[PDB]
C-alpha cells in the first residue's frame, strides 16, 4: 500500500499538469488573439496619425 | 543470479529517489496534502450545514 | 597469465546477459522439485528409521 499510494500521488501529479497546461492552451490563445486585436485597437489610436499624413 | 536481480531491487529503489536529481521530491506531494487536509476541512463545513 | 582471470571477466559479461533476463523463478522451480523427489525417499528413510524403532 505505501508505494501504490506514492503511484497515486505520481498519477494525480500527472493529471493535475496536464489538464492546467490544457486550460493554459485555451487562456493564451485566446489572449493571443485578443492582443491582436488590442495591438490593432493601438494601431487604430495610431490611425489618427494615418489620417494624420494628409490631414495636412 | 537471483542475487544480481536483486540488485535490480536496488536499482528501483535509486530509481524512486533519482525524482530528486530532476528537483521533484516530498515538497511536491506536500501540496496534495495541504490541498487534501483543505477537503476534509470543506467537507466537514458542508456536513455541518 | 593475466588472460586467465580476463576469462572470468569476459564470462561475467556472460552473465550479465543472462542476468538481464530477469525471469528468476525457473531454477527455483528446478531446486524445489528435485528435492520433492529425494524427500519422498527422505520421508521413507525416516519411516524406515522409525519401523527399526518399532519392529
Amino acid at each position: 500500500r505505501t508505494m501504490s499510494e506514492n503511484l497515486r500521488r505520481n498519477l494525480a501529479a500527472l493529471e493535475a499538469k496536464i489538464s492546467e497546461a490544457k486550460t493554459k492552451k485555451n487562456m493564451l490563445q485566446a489572449r493571443a488573439k485578443a492582443a491582436k486585436a488590442n495591438a490593432e485597437l493601438q494601431q487604430t489610436l495610431g490611425g489618427l496619425g494615418t489620417s494624420s499624413a494628409t490631414s495636412a | 543470479f537471483e542475487r544480481m536481480e536483486n540488485k535490480v531491487l536496488d536499482m528501483e529503489a535509486t530509481s524512486q529517489a533519482a525524482g530528486e536529481l530532476a528537483g521533484f521530491g516530498i515538497e511536491n506531494q506536500f501540496a496534495q496534502l495541504e490541498a487534501s487536509s483543505g477537503v476534509e476541512d470543506e467537507l466537514a463545513a458542508l456536513k455541518a450545514s | 597469465g593475466l588472460f586467465d582471470r580476463l576469462g572470468r571477466v569476459v564470462r561475467a559479461n556472460l552473465n550479465d546477459l543472462v542476468s538481464k533476463a530477469e525471469d528468476p523463478e525457473k531454477v527455483l522451480e528446478q531446486a524445489v522439485i528435485d528435492m520433492q523427489e529425494d524427500l519422498v525417499q527422505l520421508r521413507q528413510a525416516v519411516a524406515r528409521t522409525i519401523a527399526e524403532e518399532k519392529r
